[PDB]
């Protein structure tokens, strides 16, 4: 804890304070567009859900094969988005592969 | 059943072409809306 | 000074120093965003700047007992010509390990062929 | 009567959730009018127009690239569309030369998959030239 | 204490000047990128050299 | 005093948005403007060693940047345009670089005459 060591450490976190405050202003605009586009495509997934209300279809007893699909981005620094999906996926293939069905997953991203 | 059947093609292959065949027929004022779709973003890498 | 060393020596050495100070403003972004978040222009900067940084290194003759390499002695007319081309883009298609510890720029393509033959 | 005419696209939502009278559906096995207690059928679409009929003076004109119907058990038809394009943004001059182009390339197909595909291309290009 | 010339400020490229655990997280991140472009480029060399002779 | 009161203010607004410029294209058109105008005025203020300028000549160069007659150009073409704008106005307009060195203040009869020099040079430059 000398005078040089305190300065170079303090100078570093003054850089990291700028970069993350710019990076919030970049991602404040990307969310502000990606809030706009979703409400048109909200009524697109209205139609495919409305198919299953009037005709109530279920997976009856057992299948020979199966799929699991999980979406994400390729980018990090988002908190708990990617591990809120992978840990959901391992919570079902353990629940499956005991009723005998074969599972094969595909991960987009 | 039609001629695309018994030939090796499907409906998603049918939908990619008659989208582009419409989207290339536009005037040269709304060309960027054909670039609004731009399906050539996702890539494919195989395990083997 | 553009009146003693000439106005070609001067325009080169004020673009080597300008691309190395452009590097350090990107190194604070890489430490948070990572390398595969940058745009395609800023990726071109880091690759040339690491090519220039490795090309500034040179094996001295008195490092023939320390490193085991062989020594160089580059003339001035080749020094200006070699650095002029890395800034232009005429060696954008090589690996960085060619440029480490060579002399003239013609030895830095005779290494990128030996690396590709022994692959 | 009591029919929520849903119709949209991924870009911009068209006539949505509104009580509209009669819809034209361009479909392989022809076009069929939707008349107020129409029998539920999940058929997908071919290229063509949708001329949709309302009480607001006169009908509108659109153009669906490749759509799908899901008319349900009650009086609720939902129409979808990848490209529900408007007609007036189309250029006739480049559009004609495509039709003679692909028929000139019919016998350059040494396989059997693409030979159906050029038959798809002229059918999509014949779909617009009767329309325009 | 930054809105004054008397109050101290920072330079450009000081994160890797300290030597912490962000200066290491960045010195290694650059080698995990520019080692794998070094064999996309390396593989293409045999073909590129041939191509020069061709044209 | 007349031109630097618009210049010192606008090179001060560039300093607050000077962090956004490194990784930015998804910003507002106003913030993308301050990154534009502020980097032309920085290119004007470059100056070679042992070349002092007369005062009313600097009022010519700074009048081009801060008024709007440099936004449609490329930033490595700013430090060429200034040198080509000066040699045209020394020789072919020497009578108007002594009407500021005597009067002192830019009247409107000179504020309307430099508009017909910069725009009638910005056309026949890019060649």
């Amino acid at each position: 804890a000398t005078l040089k060591d305190i300065t170079r450490r303090l100078k570093s976190i003054k850089n990291i304070q700028k970069i993350t405050k710019s990076m919030k202003m970049v991602a404040a605009a990307k969310y502000a567009r990606a809030e706009r586009d979703l409400k048109p495509a909200r009524v697109y997934g209205i139609g495919s859900l409305a198919l299953y209300e009037k005709a109530d279809i279920k997976v009856p007893e057992d299948k020979k094969k199966h799929l699991i699909i999980g979406v994400s981005s390729d980018r990090g620094l988002c908190g708990a988005i990617h591990s809120s999906v992978a840990k959901q996926i391992k919570s079902e293939v353990a629940n499956l592969t005991a009723a005998g069905k074969e599972v094969k997953i595909v991960g987009v991203g | 059943v039609a001629y695309w059947r018994q030939a090796g093609l499907s409906y998603i292959r049918y939908s990619q072409i008659c989208a582009k065949a419409v989207r290339d027929a536009l005037k040269a004022e709304f060309k960027a809306n054909a670039e609004k779709t731009s399906g050539s973003n996702v890539k494919i890498v195989k395990v083997k | 000074d553009p009146n003693i060393v000439g106005s070609e020596h001067y325009d080169v050495a004020r673009g080597v120093q300008k691309i190395l100070q452009d590097y350090k403003s990107l190194q604070d972004i890489i430490a948070i965003l990572g390398m595969d978040e940058l745009s395609e222009e800023d990726k071109l900067t880091v690759s040339r700047a690491r090519k220039i940084q490795r090309f500034l290194s040179q094996p001295f003759q008195v490092a023939e007992v320390f490193t085991g390499h062989l020594g160089k002695l580059v003339p001035l007319k080749e020094t200006i010509k070699g650095f002029q081309q890395i800034l232009a883009g005429e060696y954008d298609h090589l690996p960085e390990q060619a440029f480490y510890m060579v002399g003239p720029i013609e030895e830095a393509v005779a290494k990128a062929d030996k690396l590709a033959e022994e692959h | 009567g009591q029919m929520s005419f849903t119709f949209a696209s991924p870009t911009q939502v068209f006539f949505n959730g509104a009580n509209v009278r009669q819809v034209d559906v361009p479909t392989q096995t022809g076009a069929f009018g939707i008349l107020a207690s129409h029998v539920p059928t999940l058929q997908v679409l071919r290229p063509g127009l949708v001329v949709v009929h309302a009480e607001d003076g006169t009908t509108s004109k659109y153009f669906v690239s490749s759509g799908s119907v899901t008319v349900n058990a009650d009086s609720s038809v939902q129409l979808l569309a990848e490209e529900a394009v408007t007609l007036d943004m189309l250029d006739p001059g480049v559009a004609k030369a495509n039709l003679e182009k692909a028929q000139s390339e019919l016998l350059g197909a040494a396989d059997e998959a693409s030979r159906a595909e050029i038959q798809i291309r002229i059918e999509a290009n014949e779909a617009l030239v009767k329309a325009l | 204490s930054s809105d004054t010339p008397e109050g101290v400020r920072s330079g450009a490229g000081a994160v890797r000047d300290a030597g912490g655990a962000f200066g290491k997280k960045e010195q290694a991140d650059e080698e995990r990128y520019f080692r794998a472009r070094a064999r996309e480029q390396l593989a293409a060399l045999k073909k590129h050299h041939e191509n020069e002779i061709s044209h | 005093k007349q031109v630097a009161g618009t210049m010192k203010l606008e090179l001060a607004q560039y300093r607050e948005v000077a962090a956004f410029a490194q990784f930015g294209s998804d910003l507002d058109a106003a913030t993308q403007q301050l990154l534009s105008r502020g980097v032309r005025l920085t290119e004007l203020l470059k100056q070679g060693q042992y070349a002092p300028m007369a005062i009313e000549e600097q009022v010519a160069v700074i009048y081009a940047g801060v008024r709007g007659y440099l936004d449609k150009l490329e930033p490595s073409k700013i430090t060429k345009f200034e040198n080509a704008f000066l040699s045209h106005v020394i020789s072919q307009h020497q009578a108007l670089l002594g009407k500021i060195r005597a009067d002192g203040k830019i009247s409107e009869e000179t504020d309307a005459k430099l508009k017909e020099i910069v725009t009638n040079f910005l056309a026949g430059f890019e060649a």
